[PDB]
């Protein structure tokens, strides 16, 4: 139950909303290629 | 030619378009140009969104998922070369999930001076068979150009004239197959006579002169180019940058004292991506290399004896 | 694509 490619991006985009997300390993290896959680996920959310 | 506008550095443009209009006055982007994630933008914040003045990206440019944008025809009208001095795996120019782009509209770019186009995933996109990129990339073999609205057979990609039973449009051969080249519906992909090489033609179709790149406003003339072959200085395209002139970012000529006056910014607060400039080998770069430490007083790299501090 | 996820998402 792993997130990758479009459906990782509209989880990313249902998490985060209207926050956006956050700049300045990654996401493919702790979701993708691994399963997180929500509590994961949510850490790319811009503040 | 003397650019109107900044050089401006790379940036990284998501979420809402309130940020994107620190590209206002730039002429060239020396760095990377990222335009992503805009999941509530529509047509109507695009209707009234121009950055004429935008001539050159030195390293890459990509766009994915920005809703709302159809075309980048106003957006970009004037781009005309991509570097590629830094790539997005391998890619100089990246549509991807542009779920909204029904073309590219990039009808002033000529050149992408290294690296490959990577355009998947847009549902909507067509005007993609219309553009031959043989005259844009020498590595077209390196392009991944899929799963668009392309694929099928539902584009009818119609090209200036048509309409008029016309081919105001050139025609050309890729791979056995005569076609007209094309942008959008009332823009024209510009081709270039063979003479001309990778140096462009004005609008008559006259040859750039060597040291040009893509376009220029006066044939076989080094001071009238759009962008430059090699480097610029000065309103003018050089081979190579002449002393007393270093060479910097693979495309302009600068003076020692800006190179000095770079380092010295770097002084306090070593956040917002700053390095202390140094010279070797006629550059201006942002560290010495391995096995060498930067002489203070006329930021010169040397080798170092023994270990380096 | 997964090269294209890991350079844009970043956390902090
Ligand atoms: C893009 O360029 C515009 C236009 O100005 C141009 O750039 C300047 C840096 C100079 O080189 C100018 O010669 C050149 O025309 C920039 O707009 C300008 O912004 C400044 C503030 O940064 C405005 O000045 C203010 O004026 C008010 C009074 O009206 C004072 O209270 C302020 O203290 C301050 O002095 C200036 O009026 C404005 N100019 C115009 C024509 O709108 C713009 O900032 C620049 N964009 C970016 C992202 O750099
Ligand atoms: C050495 O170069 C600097 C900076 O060069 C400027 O930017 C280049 C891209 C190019 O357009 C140059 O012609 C520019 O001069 C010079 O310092 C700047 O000088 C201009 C006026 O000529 C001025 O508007 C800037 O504000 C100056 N910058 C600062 C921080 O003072 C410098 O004078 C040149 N020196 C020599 C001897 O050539
Ligand atoms: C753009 O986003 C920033 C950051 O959340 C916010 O300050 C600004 O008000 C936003 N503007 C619009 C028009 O959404
Ligand atoms: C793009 O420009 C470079 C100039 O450095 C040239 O080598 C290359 O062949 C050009 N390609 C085309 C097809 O214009
Ligand atoms: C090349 O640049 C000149 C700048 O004056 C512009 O007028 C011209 O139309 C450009 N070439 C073409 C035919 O797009
Ligand atoms: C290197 O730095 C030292 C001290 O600043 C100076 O004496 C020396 O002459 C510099 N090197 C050169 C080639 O001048």
């Amino acid at each position: 139950e792993t997130l990758c490619g479009a459906e990782l991006v509209d989880a990313l985009q249902f998490v985060c909303g209207d926050r956006g997300f956050y700049f300045n390993t990654g996401i493919v290896d702790e979701c993708c290629f691994r399963s997180c959680d929500l509590r994961r996920l949510e850490m790319y959310c811009a503040p | 030619h003397l650019y109107p506008g900044e050089v401006c550095p790379g940036m990284d443009i998501r979420n809402n378009l309130t940020r994107l209009h620190e590209l206002e006055n730039c002429s060239v982007i020396e760095g990377h140009l990222q335009i992503l994630l805009m999941f509530k933008t529509r047509p109507e914040d695009f209707r009234d969104l121009s950055f004429p003045k935008l001539i050159m990206i030195t390293d890459y440019l990509l766009l994915f998922r920005v809703y709302g944008l159809e075309s980048l025809k106003d957006l970009f009208p004037n781009l005309t070369v991509i570097r590629g001095s830094r790539l997005f795996f391998n890619y100089a120019l990246v549509i991807f999930e542009m779920v909204h782009l029904k073309e590219l509209g990039l009808y002033n770019l000529m050149n992408i001076t290294r690296g490959s186009v990577r355009i998947e995933k847009n549902n909507e996109l067509c005007y993609l068979a219309t553009i031959d990129w043989s005259r844009i990339l020498d590595s077209v073999e390196d392009n991944h150009i899929v799963l668009n609205k392309d694929d099928n057979e539902e584009c009818g990609d119609i090209c200036p004239g048509t309409a008029k039973g016309k081919t105001n449009c050139p025609a050309t051969v890729i791979n056995g197959q005569f076609v007209e080249r094309c942008w959008t519906h009332s823009h024209c992909q510009k081709v270039c006579p063979t003479i001309c090489k990778s140096h462009g033609c004005t609008a008559e179709g006259l040859c750039c002169h060597s040291e040009c790149l893509g376009n220029c406003s006066q044939p076989d003339d080094p001071t009238k180019c759009v962008a430059c072959r090699n480097f610029y200085l000065d309103g003018r395209c050089v081979e190579t940058c002449p002393p007393p002139y270093y060479h910097f970012q693979d495309w302009r000529c600068v003076n020692f004292s800006f190179c000095q006056d770079l380092h010295h910014k770097c002084k306090n607060s070593r956040r917002q991506g700053c390095h202390q400039y140094v010279i070797h080998n006629n550059k201006c770069i942002p560290e010495c290399p391995s096995g060498y430490t930067m002489n203070s007083s006329n930021l010169l790299c040397t080798p170092c004896l023994g270990p380096c501090p | 694509e997964n090269f294209l996820h890991n350079s844009i998402f970043v956390p902090r």
